[PDB]
């Protein structure tokens, strides 16, 4: 989670963290796809029957 | 809340995430009860 590592229980982060705009919901889809696609793999070595 | 996370007014079946959760403090606390060792000012204002 971006927010809580960067400036987590701060009220004065939580705006100032928008004027970077959108560099930790980029973040986000970088590993969710690393995440979904490490299933995949444990399917192609089992799911063959 | 899933809407407005993905900047969209539609969303297509699968799982996502949000804001992350956490709970919010409620009062405020402060600290050093015990104060002590006044200044000896009274013999100075206060000498006969
Ligand atoms: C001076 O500091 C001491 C250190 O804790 C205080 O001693 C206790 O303080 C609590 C909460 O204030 C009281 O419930 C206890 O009864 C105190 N102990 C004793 C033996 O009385 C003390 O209160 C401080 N002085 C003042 C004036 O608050």
């Amino acid at each position: 989670d971006c927010t809580m590592y960067i400036c987590g229980d701060s009220t004065e982060c939580s705006n100032l963290l928008l004027q970077y705009g959108s560099f930790c919901t980029q973040l986000k889809r970088a590993l969710t796809g690393i995440a979904v696609e490490q299933d995949k793999n444990t399917q192609e070595v089992f799911a063959q029957v | 809340e899933t809407k407005c996370t993905l900047k969209s007014f539609t969303v297509e079946k699968g799982i996502y995430q949000t804001s992350n959760f956490r709970v919010q403090p409620t009062e405020s606390i402060v600290r050093f009860p015990n104060i002590t060792n006044l200044c000896p000012f009274d013999e100075v204002f206060n000498a006969t």
